[PDB]
């Protein structure tokens, strides 16, 4: 879903479903890997 | 006017001046909720009286 | 059960008393809900 | 001349009861 190969483009984008699964996005703020992140619909402290 | 009813789902949701916004909604208009039930209950005392 | 403790189910957090109910819910309703539509009765989503 | 009582009670309604009761009231 992240670290794919390669992604779809913008005006063909793809859709992946994500359930019956642990997620841990605890990684995407601490790791220093990934740009930027910012959470609308949540706070990023609270999604676990 | 809140996000949601519940207090709880609004502090392990919201950020905390965000949650404060959500919170605030509610105390105004529950308020007013009062406000106008004991305004009904002091006239109709005094009509029942 | 049988004591005032705090829950959480589904994330729904609260206080209140846990004990079991003699309601028959539906296979698929979780919650239930009193007069005042607050949170009257629970489902617990690993053991149901 | 005429739970309900519980669930207000749980929400802040709190119902008192009178001071002077029906079998008071029948003496007078």
């Amino acid at each position: 879903v992240f670290n794919a190969t390669r992604f779809a483009s913008v005006y063909a984008w793809n859709r992946k479903r994500i359930s019956n699964c642990v997620a841990d996005y605890s990684v995407l703020y601490n790791s220093a890997s990934f740009s930027t992140f910012k959470c609308y619909g949540v706070s990023p402290t609270k999604l676990n | 006017g809140a996000i949601s009813s519940v207090l709880n789902d609004i502090l392990s949701r919201l950020d905390p001046p965000e949650a404060e916004v959500q919170i605030d909604r509610l105390i105004t208009g529950r308020l007013q909720s009062l406000q106008t039930y004991v305004t009904q209950q002091l006239i109709r005392a005094a009509e029942i009286r | 059960k049988n004591k005032c403790v705090n829950f959480n189910f589904n994330g729904l957090t609260g206080t209140g008393v846990l004990t079991e109910s003699n309601k028959k819910f539906l296979p698929f309703q979780q919650f239930g809900r009193d007069i005042a539509d607050t949170t009257d009765a629970v489902r617990d989503p690993q053991t149901l | 001349v005429t739970d309900l009582i519980c669930a207000q009670k749980f929400n802040g309604l709190t119902v008192l009861p009178p001071l002077l009761t029906d079998e008071m009231i029948a003496q007078y």
